[PDB]
């Protein structure tokens, strides 16, 4: 189906994916955050909550040590903000616009629950807050950061002292070089050096 | 996750390809999120991550794109020394130095509400995560990226408005955290950027481990990111990639476990090597194989039958493993759908791998196994086990050759003795039933977000969403499918989208949507 959300059309194809014919990129990226809301919104609220540290609130005690580590190694809402001041002006003005269309669609939720809320808001009992353009940053953070965060370091270290304290350091130096390699030369690789 | 490209020289069609498929696991609703975004000289469909203002895999009117996670090396640990005196304080550049302190809340459902406190640490290289009192250490983490995490947004969002490599190329630069990125544009280029930001480090320190934070091994800045691995129209014709390696020399560390000899990528090879001229049907095999692929069988397989041969005149039941282990095409499949994996030496090939793994490390790494059985039985490859068996040069011997032969036939003697046991002699009777998963509430995130789906689906080590796209010059087309569903909505009574697990029987099933760029099109949808 076609709709008009403000001054840009909204097509629904036969799967439900939402296409954004737009005037200019303000109202699209305004649009693109309402449509992922109108679709998404518990999922984002509790991504949002994860990389805050606060799912707790809604799910308990399981995920206090989850919630502390997001906290540990995450930012302020301050800091953040200096982040997204440091963008072009167009870019963090359109994070603020998708940030907006978030925020169009809570508010319509809040103001119709009953039908525009989803049921686990109505399970868990809590109500969705309003975003801001720190609030995208949380959602790009608490999924990118997992494929790039790792203590492997610390691992190796106790690897390294485990074998030495049994098997002495010269041999726990040769071992350790068979597990964790400096360079494997025959690793298959995406790309040859002459490519570069 | 993995992605092809393939330039116009590879390709039946002449037009550049594009493959992708991240795996992000399965979750109702999905981790992904698709869309059309149009706008004046901006004309763009495919998906991102939940949340994410910007499209990952799918294409504009200029290029498609995709992306695999690098494995680079972008964060490191220091080993702070602590005042004996005073545990928040450390020695940096010739002085004690001042811990940054901060004491956070946390409200916790009960039940009614409790209130937690926590006291967490800060030095100059970033968050305290792990004390050592013991040993008056703290370890910090410091992140390439730290800071930098809205300008790799905005490097997003500039790679969904460029119009080609050049612009392409500038917004890849600017991307800080460890990614691959690939691009096939409509003249025919393709192109493959392992994009970050990777700091230049002491060449005093073992990077594999923790560097002391006194100072004297600081970071000296990041390297140029002309110094990044990355290809414009490679000679070979296309890049293929499933997190592996990305040149010869690329170093990462700690975490080189995953870049050995023996890599899943092998499987993406195999398929396009084996092939001449490419279409997008071709790449979907190949992403079937790479799903149903037991990855041991690449290197292992041919070891061991070449061993049972050295004793099928002793041994009279080797003759018929060999048999079978040749002739099986090395999936574990279900094409009938009747709830078990096709071939019966599977199973055998299973048990046999699981029994070899523990002989070979047992007796030497067991005591260790704790943090190394997840080294040594990856699930991107088993390359110190393949060195062993295989007798190829090790720092350390791990066992002579007559031992490694002797663990491949203990390990065939056992197996085939527990399947005779249970099932009996024939190869149709071993055969398994299939592992299933469901699309749940739970991703790799580590918290609910949702309450999945019961749906259940046969295991594929697959990504999850798929793109298959050709640059065809009028406009991109193709074909995709991401699972479960659209729409996450479901209402206060219960009431499910009809959009949130609408996909499901396609991924299953091996079919897709197709790929919706005209507008035209999209009203027909
Ligand atoms: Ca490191
Ligand atoms: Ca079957």
């Amino acid at each position: 189906d076609q709709k008009k959300v403000e001054n840009v059309t909204i097509i629904r194809d036969s799967y439900g994916v939402p296409h954004l014919y737009a005037k200019n990129k303000k109202d699209l990226y305004k649009a693109y955050g309402y449509v992922m809301a109108q679709d998404r919104l518990f999922q984002l609220e509790m991504f949002r909550r994860g990389n805050e540290g606060t799912v707790s609130e809604i799910f308990g005690e399981e995920y206090v040590t989850k919630d502390e580590q997001s906290r540990r190694d995450g930012y302020s809402d301050q800091e953040i903000q200096t982040m997204l001041n440091g963008l072009d002006r167009e870019t963090k003005q359109l994070i603020e616009q998708f940030a907006e269309g978030i925020t169009a669609y809570v508010n319509e939720a809040v103001k119709a629950p009953d039908q525009k809320l989803s049921k686990e808001f109505h399970d868990y009992g809590f109500l969705p807050r309003k975003w801001k353009a720190t609030d995208v940053v949380r959602l790009y953070m608490v999924s990118m950061t997992y494929f790039m965060d790792n203590h492997q370091e610390l691992k190796n270290a106790e690897i390294l002292a485990r074998l030495e304290r049994t098997y002495g350091k010269e041999k726990a130096v040769k071992m350790f070089d068979d597990l964790v390699w400096k360079n494997d030369l025959e690793a298959p690789t995406s790309i040859q050096p002459d490519d570069q | 996750s993995n992605a092809m490209i393939i330039g116009a020289k590879k390709s039946k069609s002449g037009n550049a390809l594009l493959f992708s498929g991240p795996q992000v696991g399965f979750v109702a609703p999905g981790f992904l999120y698709e869309v059309g975004l149009h706008s004046p000289g901006f004309d763009m469909e495919g998906s991102g991550f939940i949340g994410y203002p910007f499209i990952m895999f799918g294409a504009n009117q200029h290029l498609a794109l995709t992306a695999t996670a690098g494995y680079g090396n972008v964060t490191d640990i220091f080993e702070e020394k602590l005042n004996p005196a005073n545990s928040t304080q450390y020695f940096y550049k010739g002085k004690w130095r001042n811990m940054e302190k901060r004491t956070e809340t946390f409200i916790v459902r009960g039940g009614k509400s409790k209130k937690i406190e926590e006291t967490f640490f800060h030095t100059v290289h970033g968050p305290v995560i792990s004390l050592d009192a013991a040993a008056n250490v703290a370890y910090s983490k410091s992140w390439s990226f730290r800071g930098t995490e809205a300008k790799s947004i905005q490097a997003y969002m500039k790679a969904n408005w460029a119009k080609n490599v050049k612009e392409f190329q500038q917004a890849a630069s600017e991307f800080t955290m460890s990614l691959n990125w690939y691009y096939a544009d409509k003249k025919g280029n393709i192109a493959y950027y392992h994009v970050g930001k990777y700091p230049i480090r002491s060449n005093q320190i073992d990077d594999r481990f923790p560097t002391p934070g006194t100072g004297e091994y600081e970071w000296k800045g990041f390297q140029s990111f002309a110094k990044n691995p990355q290809a414009i129209n490679p000679k070979k014709g296309y890049v293929v990639n499933w997190n592996n390696k990305p040149s010869k020399y690329w170093r990462n560390g700690e975490y080189s476990i995953v870049w050995g000899k023996d890599n899943r990528v092998q499987q993406f090879i195999n398929g396009i090597e084996a092939r001449g001229k490419v279409d997008l049907k071709d790449l979907n095999e190949i992403n079937y194989t790479a799903s149903f692929a037991q990855l041991r069988t690449h290197y292992f397989k041919p070891l061991l039958i070449k061993t049972l041969e050295k004793y099928q005149s002793e041994n009279k039941e080797y003759a018929y493993l060999v048999e079978q282990l040749r002739k099986w095409n090395n999936l574990k499949e279900d094409k009938n759908h009747d709830g078990y994996y096709d071939a019966g030496v599977a199973a055998f090939f299973d048990e046999w791998w699981n029994n070899t793994h523990d002989k070979l490390f047992n007796d030497s790494l067991g005591i260790v196994s704790d943090l190394t059985r997840e080294i040594t039985d990856h699930r991107m490859g088993a390359t110190l086990a393949y060195k062993v068996l295989s007798g190829e040069p090790t720092n350390y011997q791990w066992k002579s050759a007559a031992a490694a032969e002797k663990i491949i036939l203990e390990s065939t003697d056992e197996a085939l003795a527990k399947l005779h046991k249970e099932k009996g002699e024939e190869a149709d009777k071993w055969r398994a039933p299939i592992k299933t998963m469901t699309f749940g509430a739970k991703s790799l995130i580590a918290i609910p977000h949702g309450y999945g789906s019961k749906t259940e689906i046969i295991e594929m080590n697959r990504g999850s969403e798929n793109h298959y796209i050709e640059m065809t010059p009028k406009q991109p087309e193709g074909f995709n499918v991401t699972p479960p569903g659209q729409i996450g909505f479901i209402h206060k009574d219960g009431t499910l989208s009809e959009h949130y697990e609408d996909q499901l029987s396609l991924y299953a099933n091996w079919k897709f949507k197709p790929f919706l760029f005209d507008k035209k099109d999209v009203k027909r949808a």
